[PDB]
């Protein structure tokens, strides 16, 4: 009865992309079923994605509208598994009036480049029992308790004043680190902080920590390249990483970024991990973007570029030109193109079988020959949103499984885009600028 | 290990000692022109004759006037700086593109200076007032001078000061032990921190412990630091001191890019120009490259003419892969290359040409063992057909796959088997324009 | 309460993951001398805290510029591991002000 | 020597209240005392520091508008002084001149 | 009283148990089709499974849609969050056409959480602090309903030492949010001076401490703007805070992922609850050719809620395409993915009807007469124009003197307005003279 | 307006300064006046110190600070500070002034705090 | 027109209680002795001047 | 940047008076302008009536075409 923040949605239903040794594509895996090519090259650039062996390599993927590019985007993004730096932008989000095009475009390929560091730290996380100092050089301890054991800890006269200029008490959990001589207040505990009839503004309760009370372990942080360049262009880089305030920054900074990241590649303290960066919807976009993904690409280091376009020939934006996907002949050459193909009335029933257990409505096998029918003559999706809408007539109805009644009670509610503007144009001359 | 770059596989020009162009040199085959052209360019960059020298260069798509330009950095080297811009950076919201430009021409020049340096460091042994005996009537007590003892793993010695530095030693928290920095030149002194040495005594402690410097006490050092125009206009433009409320409040906003007045340029160009006469700082001369030319705005053209005219402006390369083509910011008018004909007059055009099909599978077989990919000759032949047929670019990229499929299967060499299931996997940028044309009524 | 900086979260969240590599914010801040429990501080208290920080950030960038210019090399079994304010550029450049 | 001709003073809200005349007296007068003395001094530390600076020999820069002075002074107030009257007569310049 | 709406008449979609439309129900008549379908979209935003839905409603002006849209509205309940937009106001100087549309989507989806408020309140008697600092606080308190006594932490008691509490001072605190407010001294101590400034109270009515039940909901777009930038707002007596003006900026992806992953603890822990909320569209025909763009992948997020989106416009040129025209004033690409509800203009009968619920809504007695020629007036020109008929005409019954609306008062009325028709064919001969 | 011959706050209970004493020595006489701690916040902003001239108005509340007097210049052979004769005439002076200004001048002075005694206002 | 003291710095002497010290200079034409300031020390001390040192003061400035 | 036009004329009075005074001395300066033909129209409009004032001075432009 819990409902996450996720919820059901239109690319949500797959999970994973099936594959095989011989990179053969299943026939319905992980509920995708067709593009037999289009699978196989994307097993093929997935593989080429989890080697890095080379940077600056674009893909365009082409075919008709509905053909499931976003789904096989997706499906590749999934299946190349988790802690994989993955950047999807529309092509209208580089638009900013605070940053430009170029700083979008920037950040936009930066953040796509990951850093896997391996730090070892030795951190000491407890409930403090109690606090006593004397003061006569003062010294004083602290008693500490976890469930596994209970220790005290005598300190220096300016480690007691660390804690006395914190106005720390006892019964709080807290966080102490010897190396670097921070202390890091958690919270207070239950018990301790159920005396108090009420409580301060800011507080929070915490549990009480189990396991080694000082830990000295190793660590492996994986960090991102977009974090460091606000950190190094302000004293505070952090406030303008979540308040994306900062923009417009200068390449200088950037340049030694990747020197400093270069030499610690030559050190073999941490490793890159490739990133894959995908733009749809890229017919439209301006032909200074498509100038700057020439050095873009031609960069010593890119993520891999995966992009779609859903027109075949459209005038770009700002100038009159035909051309093919509705970008320039220059970059056409540069992206390697995925052609894909319709979906068969055959697959339509085996497609429209996957997504009834995504709501777990059973459908009769008559049904799917009408559900059938209408996602060939007309839109698919349409009729996806067909059988979700015909369940809650059915369960109207209190039946136990939907009829065809039921999608020919929503396909009467519910008319085609090709439908509405029949009857538009019908009362068009009634509707304002006909 | 370095990720490979398209590029990556030009090492330079490759050029001879008469001045002619060898016809295979640092993985760059044919368009010995070109070659030669920018083999007298970067003679011209060396010599530093000349300024506001624009250089263009032009041809059809994937000729490798950018693999040129790039291999004349390699050429001259890490000596000389080497500034790639592309048009579309020109455009900014926040910094209009004059000033761009003008940053750009402060980017390529940049300086070297020498610089001595003398620091004492190390852990505190001692430290005593020392009094010698004068006593007045006027005051009672004298102290002639305070003596600081340092210790460090090569050897130990004791510095004789004035007094006036205990002030400041009483002024700030100093133990024993305390490792500091002391720089003669300076007379400032830092607290670096506690050692390490005494980090045994206590379980917690809010100091801080860095470990006591390896070295002589006395570091006497000279070290050069290459610091551009550019840098040098930005710390003029900003202060970077935050003493001041205004620096401190100013250091809290967000940075962004500011126009800066010609008058600091014209110090920097004063103080420069003094240095220089002191012989004290060395000054070299940088090289700008442009991409993408055809993509700047008209008033950056006209405004090219009065940036190159100036005799501070640095050695600039252009790269146009456009033909004829209407000026960007009017309609009705049409140049040819894309460039207006005030400043396609001023610069030096250089002629480009595709390659032959000879060259392209010589190229196709420099990326294989530049990518560390093996082809057998049949494959080498119709891929060199493939290549023909469409783009050398394309069979470039058709090269990855063919590897990686081949060691799925098996093969450690590529076969021609498996350049036509890849070659029929993958569509060229033709084909796939060709049946847009039939379903372009469906999109 | 709902706020993403809680101490308890940036600890829970950078030292419990569940499994060895994975993807975790404010990984950075423990390259960063900033403390987490002084980051939802920062945040939460205020700008002054903030100038404050900034008023010890420059003394921390003159001695982080007296260590960073000597000290070298460092040995391997050092590289294995690195070391807290190596994130920090600012004062690599030469034209910084400690420079 | 250009100055304003009119100068206005802030705008102050009147409450019924006791308490909103509290946060108004503090709001005007004091503000936060860190935060007062942290933009005089430009640290409530270099406050202290400029307290028992004032008796040490070799003081500190301020931080502040303490360390930041007008060319004339904060108040736009000008008095001509002997400078300019010299110039209303052509017999003092001459005779200044002959002097 | 409450000033009279122009949609305050409809209650809701007035369907019935089985989901048939009825005749007239909830203020609405006609358009059964409409709000059968309208219907089934209620049950599914009650079933709170499938998420990224979009509506589309397709219909000629004066047809309803934004009555069908407040009546879904008002049929869903106050519990679900209901975001209202209008196309005009995507465009803003400081934040970027995108990030207002997210800030949307963010605003839709909202919290609920269910805690228990406990109110301690009165005169306080005494103030008893008890290697020293503060253990804690002995606070007493003093209402015509009884005294209870208090013990406090130095955080709170700091609260009350800023807040300058004194004995004798009646003051407020919430025990859940532990916020201090000090109303003002007590009555009894007003007699000593002549002349106080501190004003004076007498003993408040009611017990020391209130228990109370408070379910308070709480928007994911607040929480990401709280949380977004360096919120400042601690003391509002420090100078600092008063030198920075605030301004919007755009967000970043990283913070908006931490909010998703902070959310799914607290919902699973069970102390808040999701509560998906609708977002409704006007004049989606106006949006730019980039803001479908972003519609397309924005609808195709499986965390994006229920949209609904509203178009009085036919056949129209896309917004910055300038050339090429599509249905409804949307492209194929989104318009083929939202679901379009056809809507047709009402007969005579219809017409009279709606006039009557007006007449009673806005309480004016109409005669029968007068209803009829308004319905008459109504087909001849427009039912707009009748509807906002009906006050000038009870505005001349009373200057008359009549507590009633007559046809000879609706018919001189009907000569001084002007119909929108009428005028633009009058403007066509003095359109030389204009 | 005049010389200051000694410059003293108060201290009350809350280490706050209440009241402000101060003196006034002038060729016509001395007047000992009482100021506010706004006042000697511009003071103190002004480094007021004591045997120098200052000028203070009532209604503005500003202060200015003309300089050091031409007696003490004997005693240091080098020194920063210009000195300045000291003024004659009564310390109290009533005077009207006849000033032009324009209502969009007034319109900014009224739009922003640029002017004033506040440290907010100094920020500014 | 400024009249500016140039010469080599005999001797700097400071006393804090005001501080008051004086500045002895050499030339080789005249040797010089002056007295000085509160303002004066403040600025010596703040470019920390020592004895041995040429430096340039003005008066006026 | 936008500075006020009132403090402008409060300079430039100021500086007539430093001119009667003699203590500072006003001298002519050159403006040359190369290819003032793309210069916008409303900047032109602008210089011919701004150019009357007494403290313009007197300027050079070029014209490459016609
Ligand atoms: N091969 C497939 N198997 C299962 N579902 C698919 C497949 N291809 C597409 N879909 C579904 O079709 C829906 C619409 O796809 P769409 O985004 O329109 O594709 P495109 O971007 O190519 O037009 C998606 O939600 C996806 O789940
Ligand atoms: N003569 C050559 N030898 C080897 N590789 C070349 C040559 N010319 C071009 N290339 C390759 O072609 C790729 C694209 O070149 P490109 O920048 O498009 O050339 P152009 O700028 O002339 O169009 C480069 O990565 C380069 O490695
Ligand atoms: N079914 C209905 N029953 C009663 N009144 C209606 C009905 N549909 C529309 N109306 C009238 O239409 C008016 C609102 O129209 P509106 O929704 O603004 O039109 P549009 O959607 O074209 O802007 C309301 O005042 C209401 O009286």
């Amino acid at each position: 009865d819990v409902t996450r923040i996720e919820r059901i949605g239109a690319h949500s239903h797959i999970r994973g992309l099936g594959l095989d040794d011989a990179l053969e594509p299943r026939q319905a895996s992980q509920g995708m079923v067709g593009q037999l090519a289009a699978r196989r090259a994307a097993g093929v650039v997935l593989e080429m994605i989890r080697e890095g062996k080379i940077a600056g390599r674009a893909v365009l993927i082409a075919g008709q509208p509905g053909t499931g590019k976003t789904a096989i985007a997706m499906g590749m993004a999934q299946a190349l598994g988790p802690d994989t730096p993955f950047t999807a932008i529309a092509g209208s989000e580089i638009f900013s009036l605070e940053m430009s095009k170029t700083e979008a475009l920037t950040q936009a390929f930066r953040r796509s480049i990951g850093v896997r560091i391996k730090e070892e730290t030795e951190i000491i996380e407890g409930e403090v029992v109690e606090i006593q100092i004397d003061r006569p050089s003062k010294v004083g301890k602290l008693t500490l308790k976890t469930t596994e054991m209970e220790t005290i800890y005598d300190l220096g006269t300016k480690m007691i004043e660390s804690l006395t200029k914190d106005k720390v008490q006892a019964g709080d959990v807290i966080t102490i680190d010897k190396a670097t001589g921070k202390i890091s207040k958690l919270g207070r505990s239950f018990t301790r902080a159920r005396d108090y009839d009420a409580m301060g503004s800011q507080t929070k309760f915490v549990q009480c920590p189990d396991g080694e009370l000082q830990k000295r372990k190793e660590v492996v942080h994986t960090v991102s390249l977009h974090e460091i360049d606000v950190i190094n262009s302000r004293t505070q880089g952090f406030l303008a990483l979540f308040s994306g305030d900062t923009g417009e920054i200068k390449s200088e900074v950037r340049e030694q970024i990747n020197a400093k990241v270069a030499e610690w590649r030559e050190e073999g303290k941490a490793e890159i991990i490739p990133g894959v960066l995908f733009i749809d919807e890229v017919h439209m976009l301006d032909i200074e973007s498509f100038s700057f993904l020439n050095r873009a690409l031609e960069s010593d280091m890119a993520p891999v570029l995966i992009m779609a376009t859903n027109r075949g020939i459209t005038r770009i934006r700002g100038t009159s030109y035909q051309s093919p996907h509705g970008i320039p002949i220059d970059l056409l050459d540069r992206l390697l193109i995925v052609s894909t193909t319709p979906y068969s009335e055959k697959d339509t029933k085996q497609i429209l079988r996957i997504r009834c257990e995504e709501e777990d409505v059973e459908m009769s096998e008559d049904a799917y020959t009408v559900l059938t029918r209408i996602g060939l003559e007309t839109s698919l999706r349409y009729a996806i949103q067909l059988i979700t809408a015909a369940s809650l007539v059915c369960r109207k109805r209190k039946g136990t499984e939907v009829q065809v009644d039921d999608i020919k009670r929503v396909y009467s509610l519910f008319l085609d885009e090709s439908r509405s503007t029949q009857y538009m144009k019908e009362y068009q001359d009634a509707f304002l600028f006909n | 290990t370095q990720r490979i770059a398209s590029h990556s596989h030009v090492k330079g020009l490759g050029l001879d000692e008469s001045g002619l162009a060898k016809q295979a040199a640092s993985g760059l085959v044919g368009q010995e022109n070109a070659r030669e052209a920018c083999g007298v360019i970067v003679e011209l960059i060396k010599s530093k004759k000349m300024a506001g020298r624009a250089v263009l260069l032009a041809g059809p798509p994937g000729t490798g006037k950018t693999a040129l330009a790039l291999a004349i950095a390699q050429e001259l080297g890490s000596k000389v700086p080497f500034c790639p811009m592309v048009g579309s950076e020109v455009y900014s919201t926040e910094i209009k593109k004059t000033e761009v430009l003008m940053e750009n021409f402060r980017r390529a020049i940049g300086l070297r200076i020498k610089e001595t340096k003398e620091v004492y460091e190390g852990e505190v042994t001692e430290l005593t007032p020392c009094e010698t005996e004068n006593p007045m009537g006027g005051y009672g007590k004298t102290i002639s001078h305070v003596i600081i003892g340092l210790k460090t793993a090569k050897g130990t010695k004791q510095l004789k000061l004035d007094p006036s530095i205990f002030e400041s030693l009483q002024k700030e928290r100093v133990e024993a032990g305390d490792v500091i920095y002391i720089e003669a030149n300076s007379g400032a002194v830092k607290r670096q921190g506690r050692c390490d040495t005494y980090a045994t005594e206590f379980d917690l402690e809010a100091e801080e412990y860095v470990p006591l410097p390896k070295g002589d006490v006395h570091k006497k050092k000279e070290i050069i630091q290459d610091v551009t125009l550019h840098d040098l206009d930005v710390a003029n433009a900003r202060p970077q001191g935050g003493q001041d409320i205004l620096s401190m409040m100013g250091q809290l906003m967000k940075p962004k890019k500011t126009e800066i007045t010609d008058k600091l340029r014209g110090e920097i160009n004063k103080v420069v120009n003094k240095y220089i006469d002191q012989g004290i700082a060395e000054l070299v001369p940088g090289v700008l490259f442009v991409d993408e030319v055809h993509m700047l705005d008209i008033e950056c053209f006209t405004y090219l003419h009065r940036a190159l005219e100036s005799s501070i402006a640095p050695i600039v390369i252009f790269a146009s892969n456009r033909g004829n083509c209407v000026i960007r910011g009017t309609e009705d008018i049409t140049s040819p290359h894309g460039i207006p004909l005030d400043l396609l007059d001023r610069v030096m055009i250089i002629r480009t040409m595709l390659y032959t099909p000879q060259e392209m599978k010589q190229i196709i077989k420099i990326r294989a063992q530049t990518e560390g990919i093996n082809i057998s000759e049949e494959a080498l032949n119709h891929l060199g057909e493939i290549g023909t047929k469409t783009t050398l670019r394309y069979s470039v990229q058709l090269l990855t796959p063919a590897n990686l499929l081949a060691k799925i299967n098996g093969k450690d060499s590529i076969e021609k088997e498996h350049v036509e299931e890849i070659s029929e996997l993958f569509y060229d940028a033709k084909s796939s324009a060709k049946i847009l044309a039939d379903q372009q009524d469906k999109y | 309460v709902l706020s993403p900086f809680a101490p308890d979260y940036i600890q829970r969240s950078l030292f419990h993951r569940k499994g060895i590599n994975e993807e975790s914010c404010f990984s950075f801040l423990r390259f960063i001398d900033i403390s987490p429990a002084e980051m939802a501080n920062l945040m939460l208290q205020g700008l002054l805290a903030r100038w404050l920080a900034l008023f010890l950030s420059l003394k921390a960038s003159y001695r982080l510029h007296q260590l960073r210019s000597w000290g070298a090399p460092e040995g391997e079994s050092h590289q294995r591991y690195l070391r807290n304010k190596d994130f920090l550029l600012g004062v690599n450049f030469p034209l910084s002000f400690p420079n | 020597v250009a100055s304003p001709r009119v100068t206005a003073v802030p705008l102050d809200s009147y409450c019924n209240d006791r308490s909103a005349e509290y946060e108004r007296r503090v709001l005007k007068e004091g503000g936060s005392l860190a935060a007062k003395q942290c933009l005089l001094n430009g640290a409530p530390e270099l406050a202290a520091d400029w307290l028992n600076r004032r008796s040490q020999f070799f003081p500190e820069p301020a931080g502040g508008l303490w360390s930041i002075r007008p060319q004339n002074g904060w108040s736009f107030i000008r008095i001509p002084g002997k400078e300019s009257l010299i110039t209303d007569s052509g017999k003092l310049y001459a005779l200044d001149v002959l002097l």
